[PDB]
Parts: C-alpha cells; structure tokens; sequence
C-alpha cells in the first residue's frame, strides 16, 4: 500500500477516463451504434432525440454489465473491506472479469492482427492477453458486430420500402415518390410488431 | 511500457512521502540519530515530488482532453 | 395559465400561420395545376416547365398581398407581446 | 554544461504542453484519423462509430505504429537520463533523430524542396543536415496528401455499389426512388463481409512501412 | 531617457501579452487562416483537416514568409538594444519601420484613405509618416479582402467538377441521384493530383 | 422602422431578383418548350431531351448578358451600403 | 442594419436556387455554388471599406 | 481586381466545363435520340428501354476519352492556383 | 536567419548558468573559502532569483499565447 | 488628437523619471556628497516605489479587462 495522497491523484485521474472506459471497455459502442443504424432505417435522422438514444443505450449497458458488476463487486469491492486482498492484488483482480467477458466478445483475427503489431511472439495462451492487445482488438470487434446488427434491422425496412416502390409502379404510378407512403406503414410494422422490445431481448441476447 | 514508467514514478514519490514520514514519526517519539533539520529538508522533498507529479497529472490530463476533442 | 388557454394559444398562432401561407401556396398550387392540364391538353410533358411560371406568380403574390401578410404578422406578434404578463403563472 | 534542476524541470514542463502538437504533426495519427474522418463519409453514415471511438482507436494504433521509435527513443537517449549519464541539452539532441529518420522517410522530396527554398536555405549536404523547421511541415503536408490518397482509393467500392444499385433502380423505371438508403445497408454489408476494419488497419499500417 | 529595468520589464511582459494580436492583425496569418477554410470548405470536407494541423501549417507559414522582417528587426533594432548599445524607446521605434514598411506593402489605398479621412487626420506627405493607428485597419482590412478574393478564386475548379458531374448524372435521367456523393471522391482525386497542398502554399506565399 | 420602409425595399430588392434571373430562365422555358413541341410532333417518347438544349441555352445566355447583370447587381449594393446610414433614420 | 445587410446574398441564393432547379438540377444543394458568389459580390463592391463607411456614418 | 477580370476568368472556367462534359453529353444525347426514334418507328412504347444503352455509350466514353477529360482539366488547374499571386489588387 | 528556438535556447543558458555561478560560489563560501564575502554570496542569488522568475513570466505568457492560438475554429 | 498610447507613455516615462530620480540620488548619499539627507532619500525612495506599484495596478486592470473584451464570442 502506496501513500494515501497518491491513491486519491491516482483516483481522480483515473475518474477522467470514465467515458474512456464507457466507450472501449464496455458494449456501449454496439447499442449507440444499433442505434444509429436503426434510426437511419426509419428515414428520420431526429425523430428520437440523441439525448434518449444515449441514455437508452446507458441503461442497456448498465444491465449487461450487471453481471460483471456483481463479479466485480465480489471478487473487488468486497476483499477490499476484509482487507484479505487490496490495493494492487485486487484492483487486478477486479478487472479479471472485464478481461474476461472482453476475451468472450472479442474475435480472434483482431487479437491476431494487434498482436503482430506489437511483436508479441510468445503470446500463447488467451487469458495472458495484455490490455494493449486486448482493448483495440475488442473495439473493432464490436464495430463489426454492430454493423451486422444494423444490416440485419435494415433488411425487413428495406424490404418495405421496395414493396411500395413496386406496387406503386405497378399501380401505373410513375411519379410518386415511395418513401412518403412506405414512412406510416414502416412504423405500423415496427409498432405493430413490438420491434423495440424484441431487439433489445436480442441484443441482451448478442451479449 | 508507458503505464510501467507511470507506475514506477508513483513507487518513487509515494516511497518518498512513507520516508519522510516515517522519519518524522520517530523523531516525535524522541528516538535518538534523527535531526530536526533533516526532517524538515525530507518533507520539504517530499512535498516538491509530490506536487510535480501534480503538475505532469494536469499536462497530462490537459493533453487528454485537447486530443479527445478534436473532429474526426 | 389553464391548459385551454394554451392549446388555444396553439391553435391561433397556427391558424396565423396558415392564413399568411396560404396566399402564396394556393397560388402556387394553381398555377401548376393549370400548366399541368394544359400540358395534358397540348400532350407536352417536360419537367421544368412547369417551375418557371411557378416562380413569377408566388413573386407577384408578395407584391399584391405582402403588405397585408406584414400587417397580420405585427398585429398577432405586438397583441401576444403585450398579452404576455397577463397569461402568467 | 548541465542546466540546473530548476530550468530542466521548467522545460520539461514546459514541452509538456505541446503533446497534441507533437502527436498531430510528428506521429501518424495525422493520416489515421483524417483517413476515418473520410471513411464514415464514404460509408454513408456521417454519425458512424461516434467520434471518441474513431479517436482512441487512431490513437492506439498510432501508438502501435511509432512503438519501434519510441524504443529507439527509449533505448538511446531516456535510458542514460535516467542512469545519469546524459544531459537534458544532449538527450534532446540525441533522441529526435529516430523520431527525424521516421518523418523523413514519409516525406515528399517536393514539399521538402518547397520549405527549403521558401526558408532560403543554404545547400544541404544530405537528409542528415535537414533542419526540423523545414522537415516539420514538409512533413505534415506530404502526410495530407497521403490521407487524401488512401481516402480517395478508399471511396471507391462504395461508389460502384452506389452506380450499381441506382441504375437498376433506374433500368426498371424506378426513377422516384432515392437509391442513397437503399444502398447503405449494402455498403454496411460490404464493409462487413470484407472485414473492412481490420483490413483497413492493417493497410494503414503497412503503407507506414 | 532609459526606462530603469523595472519599467523594462513590465513592458516586455505587457507587449508579451498582446502576441496573439500581433500575430493576427501585423503577420500574414490571418490571410492564410482564412485561404484555408475556405479551401476546407471548398472541398466538401469540413472537418477533415482538424484545426490544429491548418494552425499549426498556417503558423510555420507565417514565419517563413515573416523571416525577412524578423530578420531586419534583429539586426537593426533588437541587436543594438541587447549589447545595450540603444535604450528602449529606440529600438522600438527602429523595430517599428521594417514592419510598417512590410504592411504598407500588403495594403490598398482606399482603405488608407478611409481610415484617415474617417480619424480626421491632416495631409500627409508620402508614406513616410503614417501612423500605426491609421495602418493597422487599413491593414487588416486589405488583408480580409485578399483573403475572400483567394478563397473565391480556389472555389472556381470545385464548382466546374460539381456541375459536371451533376450534367453527367442529369443527362441519364438520375433525377434522384446526389451529385455530392459522387463529386467528394473525384474533388480530393483533383486536389491530389495537382499537387494541391503544396501548390497552394507556395501561391499563398508567392502573393507576400 | 416602418412596414413601409421595409416593404419598399424588399420591393426594389426583388425587382432586382427578378431582373437578374429573367434572362436565364427565359432562356430556358423557351428551349424547353421548343425541344418538347418537336418531340411531340413526331412523336418521340423520351424524357431527357431537352437537358442539354436547356444547359447549352443558359451557358450562351450567362455568356452573353453576364457583364450585365453583375454590374447591375453590383450597382445595387453599392448603393443600397451608401444608403444604410439614412435607412435607420 | 443587420437585416438590409442581409437582402444582397439572399437574392443570390434565390436567383441560383431559381435558375439551378429551373434549368432541372434540382439534387445540387444552392448555397454550395453560391457561395463562391457572394465571396465575389462581397470582393467586388468593396464590401468591407463601404460597410466601414456605412457604419462611421451611421453616428 | 476589376469585374471584367471575373467574367474573363469564369469565361475560361465554364469553356473547360464544356468541353470536359461534351464527350459525355454529346453520346447519351446521340444513343438517347438514335434509340428513341428507332422505338418511334417501331413502335415499341416503352420509355425505359433507351437508358440501357446510353450507360454503356457513357462508360465507352470515358474508357475511350477519361485521360483527356483527366488531363486536360489538371493543366487548367495548375495555372490557376499558379496564377494566384497576379489576380489580387 | 533569426531562429526563436535558438533565443529560447540562449535565454535559458544564460539563466542556468547565473545560477550555477551563485550555486557555486555558495558552495565554495560554505566551504570557507577565504576570499569570498556574504553580501556578495546573498546578492548573486537573489539576483538570479530574479533572473529565473523573469524567465517563468515569460514562459507563462508564451504558453498563454500558444494556447490562445492553438483554440481557433480556422 | 488624444492617443492613449501617448498617455500610456507618458505616464510610464514619468515613473521612470522618478524612480531614476531616486537611485541617483541614493547614489550621491552614498558617495558622501554634502548637502544630501538621509530621511530625503527614503522618502523619495518610497515615493519611486508607491509610483512603481500604482503602475504596476493599473497595467493590472487594463490587461485583465482587454483579456475580458477580447475573449468574448462574436
């Protein structure tokens, strides 16, 4: 155990990077940018405000990290009561389960790629993985699996809006925009359907 | 690498601060070996690391913030 | 201060608003109706003919009906103005 | 010859302050970013990853990138100021050279010529004697037209997606449908099959080297 | 005559404080500022060259091209005052002319005239007696209209690939097509292939 | 001011629009409609004919009247930056 | 004096908007080609000498 | 710098756009007309049919002309970026 | 070709080595040496005291400068 | 055809006139010059350093004022 003045620098500093940690560390990244990607579907760029998306995608983060939270908290936040472990031994050890459940969303290519630049040979086994490694490799992980996701919300939209279209130019219409008569039907389908509740059970589902 | 450095900058002030006032708790105590003058050019040493660890937080942390800012 | 007093509120600005549209979008709705049917009539079809008449006639509306546009607009914004410390809660 | 403990720390803090500088106009981070800053264009979605995500994540691989430098760095010049067997006047001199090797070796010999004759410069033997107020941004504007060369080359396959899918849309009489949104998701699918992050990154560095 | 040391330095630290102001309104950087975003803007881009590294380009710039001018400063006024061979006062008076006679080289007569028809100045005979008060509008004035007369200028080979690109695209029938889309890739293909960067900077420093 | 003050400008001011854009889409309207008769009259079934007669004519036409209308344009604003002083009273 | 400073560059926005989607480029955004424009209007009139003048005499 | 040396400038700037986009212009408009009659004296009423053809006449186009619309253009450009310095006053 | 970084340089050697010189002659006079005074030992010190918070002040506005240049919006 | 630049060094001129002022005068007391007074000296010592001070106040003020007016976001 270090002085108690640099534990509280140490601490404050360390509070700054919390949009940091927020943004790298955990899934918050997928669910802004399922989002976004879903936003851009319906045609309307402003119709939830981004202040209700952020804080949406923050709830749902909170409840995917509750259990690392709870891991953290005992494995961490309670040994460093009983004193049995802290200090160095269990801010580590607290941080294992972010390891871990980043090691679990993280591809293996990406850790590949960051390892050969870093030139880390002996990297054998993965639960070694250093941080530096680890971070970026997941970052990119996610911004792929969020871009899935976002396909996979714009094919039944997509589909819509070529229905219109085409039954519009069937009809004999040439002239007539789609995207004005496919907006009420794309919401009554999303409405009707439930599609919020679905896709957020089936991103606590994509983990 | 970097977090190494970090750390080991922190071992040293901290080290320092835990020298100093180690010696000032014995020398209260009366223990023999230990000068007044000493005491207090090992605190004043002490505070001078600390706030320059202090300082480099701030640059470091000013730093942060401009890089973090920027527009794609 | 009620919630009818303030949808009211509403629904008047807004009905200023559509009556100061109104002029220039029912012109502009005309004058394409017409060079549309008598494009129709004649069995020419270009795509840009029909805005340049468009144009001229919302400009001329400004010029006949501008001055009472102005004047609606002063009356509703300076009555609101002076409205104001007694619609407060 | 040394300078005392107070003006070294005075200069060290002092060159603390210039670290986004340094980073932006020494270190590649210049041709990452700009590069994402053209990518989310390309791909349709100007929002995209947000932009703290696309900054780390330049900033990490930057960091990769100039990981053998700052070794060299490291190893030459910090180490004997640590072991007390340099100054702080010969450590700055010593440990910019690995750091002037790498901005050099990116550097346009046009922009370098430009800066030169612009400082009126005498004749320079060799790219050893090139003061760092002329290698400086000769550099930094070799580095944007490079990020403008990568993001031009990489607009390319959203464009063909793009011509592609507005002349069918075209060829069936579809001429009222916008083909910007019927094409994002298949610029989304492009990017993803393709794994288009890691290999862009992986292009990015190797174009370094 | 000579200031005592304390009033010196006060001074110094005061004329130190107006730096950003000197470099603003007395150097070529706010000409160069502007060509740049304008030309940012001109590209379609507008955030793709991030502020700092414009700065940071417009700042080096600025102090090649300003070399001449802190050169005759230093060898005229500041080297005599730093072997305490002229006090003060002096030496900034001789540091005055070099700059003067750089801004009244970069500024137009109309504005001049402006400027001192506006502060009721009397006759003044030749350039030689102008006073920094009247010149640095003027100056400044000058400079902003070289600045948008530039920019407007680089707009020009932008605008000819829009519209084309845009006839191209009408002339199939694409009415839906956003010719944005397609003129962003081939605008950064025509700055690169020009040479752009460099190209501009040595126009932007021929023109001082 | 006066809804007056304020209308009378706007009036010269656009009366100065619509001096400076008649040529063009003058120009143009005729072109347009000329390339739709002849295509009507034999009965061609096209709709981007008439692009390029329309861009060719409103090339030529800024080609020919651009001196004119710029210095009229200009004269405008010259005059309306010497007038501004009085214009607040 | 802001709002009469305003008229000369709205009037080049809508003659461009008038004439881009008259003559049928309907998809170019107006106030990208207009701005090069009202840089010129701005160099041509001596914008910021007479705007200087304008304001002294407006005392 | 005098208006006259703007319309000489923008007279030099749209003849370089014209003759970049007539390479282009001109074939569509040619596979557009030659496909239209041929579907006026045929019959064949479908307005769709003639847009397939002019893509590929556009695209032969450029892989018959692209370097020249490529260079042509560069050599504009480098002179005015060089030319700069001598415009202002 | 009047360089800044070279004045910087000068600057800060000239306040490192006025420093030194007192340091030194402090050193020398703790160490009794003869002909060396304290008036003189007390005087040297202050004034490169002095001469170091002259260099602080000017390092302080440069970085305000700096930093006031380097926020534009371009 | 009032400059406050030329009130600015007038005012600056006059402080360093009387602050000149003083040291030559503590110069020739040192010098053992008849007709010189001690308590004189310190008096118009004081005096240079009141004046110094109220300079130093008002640079102060119109320093942090024109930082005031010129950071403001037009």
């Amino acid at each position: 155990s270090w002085s108690l003045s640099v534990q509280t620098l140490v601490f404050i500093t360390s509070l700054t990077f919390l949009p940091a940690i927020l943004l790298m560390m955990t899934s918050f990244t997928r669910i802004i940018i399922v989002f976004g990607l879903l936003r851009n579907a319906l045609g309307t760029p402003s119709a939830p405000p981004n202040q209700v998306l952020l804080g949406l995608a923050l709830f749902l983060t909170f409840f995917i990290m509750s259990p690392v939270i709870d891991k953290i908290y005992v494995d961490a936040y309670q040994p460093f009561s009983e004193q049995k472990i802290s200090m160095q031994e269990a801010l580590d050890k607290g941080a294992q389960p972010l390891r871990a459940f980043m090691l679990r969303q993280t591809r293996e290519a990406d850790l590949a790629l960051f390892a050969r630049l870093a030139n880390s040979g002996p990297l054998q086994g993965p639960e070694a993985v250093p941080m530096r490694i680890l971070l970026p490799a997941y970052v990119t992980s996610e911004l792929k699996t969020a871009f899935q996701i976002g396909f996979t919300i714009f094919i039944p939209f997509l589909i819509i809006d070529l229905v219109i279209a085409s039954v519009l130019m069937a009809l004999g219409m040439m002239m007539v925009p789609p995207a004005t008569i496919a907006l009420p039907f794309k919401l009554m389908l999303f409405v009707l359907v439930d599609g919020w509740q679905l896709l957020m059970g089936s991103l606590a589902q994509s983990f | 690498s970097f977090a190494g450095q970090l750390h080991a900058a922190l071992d040293r002030i901290s080290d320092r601060q835990a020298a100093a006032r180690v010696q000032a708790e014995k020398f209260t105590l009366g223990e023999p070996g230990i000068a007044l003058n000493d005491v207090m050019a090992d605190m004043q040493k002490a505070s001078v690391s600390m706030q320059m660890g202090i300082q480099v937080r701030n640059k470091l942390v000013a730093a942060y913030q401009e890089v973090m800012s920027m527009q794609v | 201060m009620t919630p009818e007093s303030v949808m009211m509120m509403g629904t008047e600005a807004m009905k200023v608003a559509l009556a100061l549209a109104a002029p220039l979008l029912l012109v502009a709705l005309i004058t394409g109706l017409i060079i549309s049917i008598l494009q129709a009539a004649t069995q020419i079809n270009e795509m840009t003919l029909s805005f340049i008449p468009k144009i001229v006639a919302v400009f001329i509306a400004i010029i006949v009906a501008g001055p009472w546009m102005l004047n609606l607009l002063l009356d509703y914004v300076r009555t609101l103005f002076s409205n104001l410390p007694y619609i407060i809660g």
